[PDB]
RNA sequence: CCGGGCACUCUAACGGGACUGCCCGCGAAAGCGGGAGGAAGGAGGGGACGACGUCUGGUCAGCAUGGCCCUUACGGCCUGGGCGACACACGUGCUACAAUGCCCACUACAAAGCGAUGCCACCCGGCAACGGGGAGCUAAUCGCAAAAAGGUGGGCCCAGUUCGGAUUGGGGUCUGCAACCCGACCCCAUGAAGCCGGAAUCGCUAGUAAUCGCGGAUCAGCCAUGCCGCGGUGAAUACG
């Protein structure tokens, strides 16, 4: 976008919960335009948070997408004729994409069979502080304040 | 998948009718 | 590779079709081939007269063949038999047994064929096309005529090098569907080549 | 007695006829949930009656036609707003914020020539 | 569309498989519209001169 | 997997000149530009030149040669 | 119960000439039941804009066909009068059934 | 179990057991369970040995199998390159045989991709 | 379905409707930002449309045409072969490498088109391609027809396999005078490479990408996975 700003896509809110985070994460899962097969894959996860965990699937949800969310990352620059790595901050909407794009991507990684259980342990793990999401975000967080002396070079 | 003769989706990619996917 | 047909890009408002009758799929290829021979065989012998269109229209085996022509008197001949022998023509082709009309164009410099039939014998008998078409333009504005162009191509005065004298005035909108403008297309023949002549007169808004 | 509201989305009509009763939605004779419950989005069609909170005031006979049946859900939602709002227009400043009675004017678009699918341009390599 | 190909034409093509259509106008052999029994060229050309009845330009 | 239908079908050109042959004997090279034809018990033991597009090729016909086709035997194209 | 279905190329000449036929059936005739729309036949052509390869433009044209669906009640003999030989319309089709 | 051959499906389905068996595909494990009255949905370890010996019974002499059938196939295209038939040559130089073109792609019929200059 | 009626849906002609008109802020103005009302606003969305000219761009092989050249052959007819040749290389595509999947059964919604030496309901024979019989349809009224993903139930349980159908053997159907070179389709058997792809590189900003099927033109048949259209489900992202 040159022009304009690119204003952002308000989506609709959820169907059970009434959370736009939730239909986001609904959208990530959607593959190749089946809505209701990427429904279907989160609620049941949804019914494998409960019954194995005591608390709300919704509050294990948000809490394990702000673990996912991270708080600097590290961006290409030409200078001088060679290509560094800077590290900045992210802006809130990008930490909420790549904490659902790694939660999807995390939980398609697992060795379990089917959709619903990968996304539900998932879930719970990086609630916990732990799974491949939040080893993404301590790389990123690693490569990013791993190269500080180029923090001038911010832009 | 698509391409294989035996089966309904085989059939219906290749516009015929047989054994794997007859007309009811 | 650009400028449609003018023609044919308002053929929906402001322009109609010179064909016009209905015909079903098993028909229309034979009706449409006999207003082809039709139109073949009529430029072949009219164009002495400077027929400028020639509408035809299709009920029931009845064919109503109008031809506009500028100089009538050459298509009705000595006391009316020419149109005699060319209905004769006619009924020889096609069977249909039909009748025939002649409508005089008023201004023949308004209808842009007969303007550019007008600027090929010209140039065919090796007239100087710049003020062949200059000339043109000007007999085309100075009676009414809103707008008008008039395009030569290559080959221009016999040279090596076709080129294209451009020599236009008025108000010529093609991209307005509204213009109402009549085009006009003619070729010449020369011992050196082939010229085309285009012909743009813009006339009305609504 | 009888509130009609048509409702449009996505080439599908609904007609939504609203009766005062129990409740229980009908759609082309079969039950809400024996031609949905299937698709998730297909409470969203209810939203209208949440959104006045009546959910038991009116029930429903719809008559749906056209596209897909999620185009027949936000149809089914257009024609119930409609249908509210002829009851009391006083619900229209309550439906006007939610967009319930805005028409949805997305359709699927053109296939044009050149493309693929009316925008997607053939892939080339130059070398 | 050589003149010797435009024996095409022929009460007795000997079969019926070696019948094939042609450009009524021009001669052509490939690309020969069965409604109009033009060829594509042609039939650009005269839908723009208007001799086709009802034929307009499609736009939606 | 191949099939043409009920009713095999055989060019009638040599059809009756192998007849014809075994009606008196068992004359020599015979050509032949059908190559479409079937072959047919009739004509085993006897030699067809089939033509390959350029020239005739002798084509000695066997028992385990019936229900092929004269060109099967008569490559057109040359490679290598 | 006669029926009526009127084809042609032009929407406005199918129409002036169906408003024509009712104006003259309705002075001699019932209560005529109107012209029904009869939905289009539209055939579509697609042609490559120049005489060589250059795919990628073809500007296609279409051919559409309209019809009419009169249909007078009560065929009462003084409505023939004014109609089975009255007509401007020259590129539209007539069919006629009992 | 052993069934028409030394070959011994073990672990699965009946009918993709059988299939497993060089001249039954799926139809023909289908048709074998259906004419032999055997449920495809039991596993092999769970057969009768009686409904071993009936499966056995029938396919052993229904059609011709393991043995027999690559001998034939091999007999069938040794006739077709014995007799100086076209797709006896096309199989003498490993080409495809039922008319597929060779400028491009049929690598499956000619192997590896030996590159050369130009 | 019958009586029955033009309310709704649809169908196709005409017309209304949106113009920064109204409100607030800014501004010299044009206009910008926001808001109301509205079905929709700040070009509402998509086509048709593509200037003076440039590339001595492409095509005399669609046609026309100057010049040149062949005229017992550089013209013409026919049979057959060839344009389908394969040590190889590239482009464009299709099908995949699977469990957000595959298979089987049942079941539910679309638009745009096509149809008389045509589309072929339905009955019978056949595992099937199909054949025999035969109803309707000059077709908003009959047919192509089944839409598919989807839903429900069941099977498969991570393995080159119930993934994937290349190759090949055998038996057939139809078109056509004729399927060897060189057709599509059906049935049985065969079961390949392929575990998401190096350097490099492409498309797309919303009903778009992705995915799913449907039709059409040319055509006796068809190498269509192409091309042109149609609708179904329906994202991600734009700091700059
Ligand atoms: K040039
Ligand atoms: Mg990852
Ligand atoms: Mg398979
Ligand atoms: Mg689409
Ligand atoms: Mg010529
Ligand atoms: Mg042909
Ligand atoms: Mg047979
Ligand atoms: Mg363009
Ligand atoms: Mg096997
Ligand atoms: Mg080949
Ligand atoms: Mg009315
Ligand atoms: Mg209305
Ligand atoms: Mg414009
Ligand atoms: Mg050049
Ligand atoms: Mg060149
Ligand atoms: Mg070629
Ligand atoms: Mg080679
Ligand atoms: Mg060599
Ligand atoms: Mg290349
Ligand atoms: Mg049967
Ligand atoms: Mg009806
Ligand atoms: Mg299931
Ligand atoms: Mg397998
Ligand atoms: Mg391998
Ligand atoms: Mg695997
Ligand atoms: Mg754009
Ligand atoms: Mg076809
Ligand atoms: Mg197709
Ligand atoms: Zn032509």
């Amino acid at each position: 976008a040159r022009r304009r700003r690119a204003e952002v896509r308000q989506l609709q809110p959820d169907l059970v919960y009434g959370d736009v985070l939730v239909t986001a994460f609904i959208n990530k899962i959607m593959r190749d335009g089946k809505k209701n097969l990427a429904a279907r894959i989160f609620y049941d996860a949804c019914k494998i948070i409960q019954e194995k965990t005591g608390q709300e699937p919704l509050k294990v949800f948000k809490q394990a997408v702000e673990n996912v969310k991270p708080r600097m990352e590290v961006r290409s620059r030409r200078v001088g004729g060679a290509n560094y790595q800077v590290p900045m901050e992210v802006s809130p909407r990008r930490q909420q994409s790549l904490a659902l794009r790694w939660l999807v991507q995390a939980a398609n990684q697992r060795p379990e069979r089917r959709a619903a259980v990968r996304i539900a342990h998932e879930l719970m793990d990086a609630a916990e502080g732990k799974g491949g999401a939040v080893k993404k975000k301590e790389d990123v967080e690693r490569m990013a304040e791993a190269n500080r002396a180029y923090a001038h070079y911010r832009w | 998948g698509k391409g294989d003769r035996r089966t309904r989706r085989g059939k219906i990619w290749r516009g015929t009718y047989g054994k794997y996917r007859p007309r009811k | 590779g650009n400028k449609i047909h003018p023609i044919g890009f308002r053929l929906g408002i402001t322009r109609d079709w010179e064909s016009r009758w209905y015909a079903g799929k098993k028909q229309y290829r034979h009706l449409l081939l006999e207003d082809q021979r039709i139109r073949g065989l009529l430029e072949k012998e009219l164009y002495s007269a400077g027929l400028a269109r020639v509408d035809i229209e299709r009920a029931a085996d009845n064919v109503a063949v109008t031809v506009h022509v500028a100089k009538p008197g050459v298509v009705i001949g000595r006391g009316g038999e020419r149109i005699r022998v060319l209905r004769e023509e006619l009924a020889k082709l096609t069977g249909k047994n039909v009748a025939l009309n002649v409508q005089e164009v008023q201004n023949p410099n308004l209808s842009a064929p007969l303007v550019a039939q007008r600027v090929a014998e010209q140039i065919e008998r090796r007239f100087a096309v710049r003020r062949a078409i200059k000339q043109a333009v000007q007999r085309v504005m100075e009676s009414g005529a809103k707008g008008a162009k008039v395009i030569v191509s290559g080959r221009i005065g016999g040279a090596e090098q076709a080129r294209t004298e451009w020599a236009a005035q008025g108000r010529v909108p093609l991209h307005t569907l509204r213009a109402n403008i009549d085009y006009g297309f003619a070729l010449a023949r020369t011992t050196y080549g082939v010229l085309g002549v285009k012909a743009y007169i813009f006339l009305g808004e609504v | 007695e009888q509130y009609y509201g048509t409702g449009r989305r996505k080439e599908a009509v609904a007609r939504v006829f609203l009766r005062p009763g129990n409740g229980k939605v009908t759609v082309n004779g079969q039950d809400f949930n024996e031609y949905f419950q299937g698709l998730v989005r297909a409470v969203a069609a209810l939203e209208p009656l949440r959104a006045v909170d009546a959910l038991g005031h009116f029930d429903a006979y719809i008559t749906v036609r056209g596209g897909g049946k999620s185009g027949q859900i936000d149809a089914i939602k257009l024609g119930i707003a409609r249908a509210l709002v002829q009851y009391n227009p006083d619900y229209r400043a309550k439906l006007k914020p939610l967009g319930f009675l805005t028409r949805d004017a997305r359709v699927v678009e053109r296939k044009k020539y050149g493309k693929h699918k009316a925008r997607r341009a053939p892939q080339y390599s130059k070398r | 569309a050589r003149k010797a190909l435009i024996e095409k034409a022929k009460r007795t093509p000997k079969f019926k498989v070696r019948a094939y259509t042609r450009c009524v106008r021009c001669g052509r052999a490939r690309s020969v519209y069965r409604f109009f029994g033009l060829c594509r060229i042609c039939l650009r050309e005269l839908a723009h001169k208007g001799q086709l009845p009802g034929v307009r330009k499609a736009s939606w | 997997p191949r099939s043409l239908k009920k009713g095999v079908f055989v060019d009638d050109h040599l059809l009756e000149k192998v007849l014809e042959l075994n009606a008196k004997g068992e004359k020599r090279l015979i050509k032949t530009w059908s190559r479409r034809s079937t072959i047919v018990p009739e004509m085993v033991g006897h030699t067809i030149a089939v033509y390959n597009g350029k020239q005739h090729v002798p084509v000695y016909i066997t028992e385990n040669m019936v229900g092929h086709k004269l060109g099967e035997f008569a490559p057109t194209r040359t490679y290598r | 119960k006669i029926r009526i279905k009127l084809r042609g190329f032009d929407h406005k000449t199918l129409d002036a000439s169906a408003q024509k036929i009712v104006e003259a059936a309705r002075r001699s005739g019932a209560q005529v039941s109107g012209p029904i729309p009869l939905p289009t036949r539209v055939r579509r052509f697609t042609v490559i804009r120049g005489p060589f390869k250059h795919k990628d433009s073809r500007e296609h044209f279409e051919l559409r066909t309209h019809n009419r669906l009169v249909d007078i009640i009560n065929p009462n003999r003084k409505t023939i009068e004014q109609l089975m030989t009255l007509d401007l319309p020259t590129g539209v089709e007539i069919e006629i059934k009992t | 179990a052993r069934i028409a051959g030394v070959e011994i499906p073990r672990n699965k389905r009946v009918d993709v057991a059988l299939t497993y068996i060089y001249g039954i595909g799926k139809a023909r494990a289908k048709e074998a369970l259906e004419k032999t009255g055997i449920n495809p949905a039991t596993r092999v370890k769970d057969l009768t040995e009686a409904e071993v010996v009936r499966l056995r019974e029938y396919v052993e002499n229904t059609w011709k199998l393991e043995g027999e059938l690559r001998a034939e196939v091999a007999a069938n295209i040794k006739r077709l390159m014995d007799i100086g038939c076209y797709r006896g040559l096309r199989h003498r130089r490993g080409l495809p045989v039922r008319g597929q073109r060779t400028r491009t792609n049929a690598r499956t019929r000619k192997g590896p991709r030996k590159t050369v200059a130009g």
